């Protein structure tokens, strides 16, 4: 539920050019509402998303470029 | 004439064979990994290295 | 993990957890006969799309908040 409300809240500030304030709706885990995060002073260093997709994509895409293992006996 | 030689050994053909057996499962061992889009291949060392 | 936290200090638990969940849900295309070089060039592309939304619409400058913001990013951490 809490998602798909996030989610909605999101939806009309891409698609309504008017409603662009409703970017920073986060979550606010106290309560369980959707809540304005920039407002309730929950801010990350931008870094710290960005170097995260960027890592996370390159590590997934080095798992996903595997499809066939050989595993060597020991030599003991 | 008819007949030639006997060839009574048979080891020859079969060592070929098994050459030729050997030599055939490599190739297909590696032919998934070939063009662009072929896929890498995962390989753990007895040692335990791991090489993509 | 490590690499993430050396090179960026926060954000460690993140990163394993979008990480798993990116290669969960692209074994599921595979599955589906979509060829793995498909699902990584559309990765790749979502990736450097997703970087260039953020830093052009979810950025916020720290200089019009002043002190306050660290304090606030300090204590979200
Ligand atoms: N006060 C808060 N209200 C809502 N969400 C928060 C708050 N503080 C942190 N978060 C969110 O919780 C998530 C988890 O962060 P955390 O796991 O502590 O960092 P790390 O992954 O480095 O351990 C962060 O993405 C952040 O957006
Ligand atoms: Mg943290």
């Amino acid at each position: 539920d809490l998602v798909a409300k996030l989610r909605a809240f999101h939806n009309e500030a891409q698609v309504n050019p008017e409603r662009k304030n409703l970017k920073w709706i986060g979550l606010d885990l106290s309560n369980g509402k959707p809540r304005d995060n920039k407002q309730a002073g929950v801010f990350e260093p931008t870094i710290v998303k960005v170097k995260s997709l960027k890592f996370a994509t390159e590590a997934a895409i080095t798992i996903l470029r595997i499809d066939d293992l050989i595993k060597l006996h020991p030599e003991s | 004439r008819g007949k030639g030689a006997y060839q009574d050994r048979d080891k020859p053909a079969q060592i070929r064979f098994s050459n030729i057996s050997a030599a055939k499962a490599v190739a297909d061992a590696i032919r998934t990994s070939l063009g662009p889009k072929g896929m890498d291949k995962m390989i753990q060392d007895g040692k335990g290295d791991v090489t993509i | 993990a490590d690499l993430q936290d050396k090179e960026v200090g926060d954000g460690t638990t993140s990163v394993v957890i979008i990480a798993a969940e990116l290669l969960k849900n692209a074994d599921e295309l595979v599955k589906q006969k979509i060829h793995p070089t498909s699902v990584i060039s559309g990765y790749r592309l979502a990736c450097k799309e997703a970087v260039r939304y953020i830093n052009e619409n979810l950025i916020v400058n720290t200089d019009e908040l002043g002190r306050d913001c660290l304090i606030n990013a300090a204590k979200t951490s």
